[PDB]
C-alpha cells in the first residue's frame, strides 16, 4: 500500500553506503551463523574442498 | 566525514594521474604470499594468491581535518584514479568478489593512498626440465603499468617487500620452497620504456 511505498522511498534519505553503521561512535559488531546444507566433495588433487553454506550476518 | 569524500570527489578528474605534468608518479609496492600453488610443469605455469598493496600519494585528495585517515572498502575505488599494474607472465588471474569486492581503501590527510586487493594469478614459469627430477627452478612473478611509461609512473619495493606465511600450508606438491628474490629493471617496448618489477620464487 501507499504507507510501505512512502517507508521505503524515504528510508534512504542522507544515507552514506560508504561509511560503516557507528562510524566515530562505536565498533560495529556483526554476529555471524552459518547453515551447512551440504560438505561437498573434498579434492585431494588440489587441497579444495567445497562446501554450500547459508551464510547470515546480523 | 560525508562532506569530506564529497568534497574530496568534487573537481577530480580520475582520468588524470597525478602530477600529470609535474614528475612520475611513484608508486610504493607490497605483496603478502598466502600460497603458491601448485606448478602445473605441462603447461609451464604455476598458481599464486597475494594480497597486492600499493601506496602513492595524491595531491588533489588531500583534507584538513581532525580524522586524519579515510578507511574504506572498494566502494570508492573506481572513483578515483588508480594504477594500470598488471602482471606481464599471468596466462590468467582473477580478482576475488566474494561476499563482496576483496579490496581496500585507505586515504591519508596528506594526500597518500593504501590500495589493497587479493589476487589469484596463474603466472608462466618455463621450466628447464633438465636434471629432472634433480631439477631446480626459480619461477618469476612480473608486473607493471600497462600504459604508462617510466617517465609517468615508477614503482619502488618497500623494505618490507614480499612476505610469506607458513609455507607448509602451500599447495607445493613436487618442490620444496627454497627462498625469495625482487627485482627491478626497465623494458623496452614499442609503446615506451616501463618500470617492470619481478618476484622470483625458488
Ligand atoms: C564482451 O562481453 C563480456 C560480458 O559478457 C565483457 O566482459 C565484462 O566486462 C565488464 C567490464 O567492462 C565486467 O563488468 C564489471 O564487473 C565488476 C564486478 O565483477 C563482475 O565480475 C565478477 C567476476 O567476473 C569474472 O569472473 C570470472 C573470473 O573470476 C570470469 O567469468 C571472468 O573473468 C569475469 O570477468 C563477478 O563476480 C561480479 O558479480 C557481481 O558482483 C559485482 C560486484 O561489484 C556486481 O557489480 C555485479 O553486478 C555482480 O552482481 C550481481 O550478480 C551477483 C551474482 O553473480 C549477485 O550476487 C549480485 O546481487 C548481483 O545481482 C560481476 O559480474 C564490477 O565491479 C564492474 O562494476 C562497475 O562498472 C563500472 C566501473 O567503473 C561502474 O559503472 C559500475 O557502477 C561498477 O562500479 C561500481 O562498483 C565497483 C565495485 O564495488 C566500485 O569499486 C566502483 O567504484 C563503482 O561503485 C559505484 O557505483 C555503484 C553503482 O553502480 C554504487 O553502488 C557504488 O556505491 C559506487 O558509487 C563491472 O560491472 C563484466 O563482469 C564482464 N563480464 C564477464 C567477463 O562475464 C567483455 O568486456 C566484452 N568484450 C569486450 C572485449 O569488450
Ligand atoms: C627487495 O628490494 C629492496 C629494495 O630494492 C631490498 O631492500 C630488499 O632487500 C629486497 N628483497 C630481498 C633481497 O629479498
Amino acid at each position: 500500500t501507499t504507507v510501505f511505498t512512502r517507508i521505503l522511498d524515504r528510508l534512504l534519505d542522507g544515507y552514506d553506503n560508504r561509511l560503516r553503521p557507528g562510524l566515530g561512535e562505536r565498533v560495529t559488531e556483526v554476529k555471524t551463523d552459518i547453515f551447512v546444507t551440504s560438505f561437498g566433495p573434498v579434492s585431494d588433487h588440489d587441497m579444495e574442498y567445497t562446501i554450500d553454506v547459508f551464510f547470515r550476518q546480523s | 566525514v560525508t562532506v569530506i569524500l564529497n568534497n574530496l570527489l568534487e573537481g577530480y578528474d580520475n582520468k588524470l594521474r597525478p602530477d600529470i605534468g609535474v614528475k612520475p608518479t611513484l608508486i610504493h609496492t607490497d605483496m603478502y604470499v598466502n600460497s603458491i600453488g601448485p606448478v602445473n610443469a605441462i603447461n609451464m605455469e604455476y598458481t599464486i594468491d597475494i594480497f597486492f598493496a600499493q601506496t602513492w600519494y595524491d595531491r588533489r585528495l588531500k583534507f584538513n581535518s581532525t580524522i586524519k585517515v579515510l578507511r574504506l572498502n572498494s566502494n570508492m575505488v573506481g572513483k578515483i584514479w588508480i594504477p594500470d599494474t598488471f602482471f606481464r607472465n599471468s596466462k590468467k588471474a582473477d580478482a576475488h568478489w566474494i561476499t563482496t569486492p576483496n579490496r581496500m581503501l585507505r586515504i591519508w590527510n596528506d594526500g597518500r593512498v593504501l590500495y589493497t586487493l587479493r589476487l589469484t594469478i596463474d603466472a608462466e614459469c618455463q621450466l628447464q626440465l633438465h636434471n629432472f627430477p634433480m631439477d631446480e627452478h626459480s619461477c618469476p612473478l612480473e608486473f607493471s603499468s600497462y600504459g604508462y611509461p617510466r617517465e609517468e609512473i615508477v614503482y619502488q619495493w618497500k623494505r618490507s617487500s614480499v612476505e610469506v606465511g607458513d609455507t607448509r600450508s602451500w599447495r607445493l606438491y613436487q618442490f620444496s620452497f627454497v627462498g625469495l628474490r625482487n627485482t627491478t629493471e626497465v623494458v623496452k617496448t614499442t609503446s615506451g620504456d616501463y618500470v617492470v618489477m619481478s618476484v622470483y620464487f625458488d
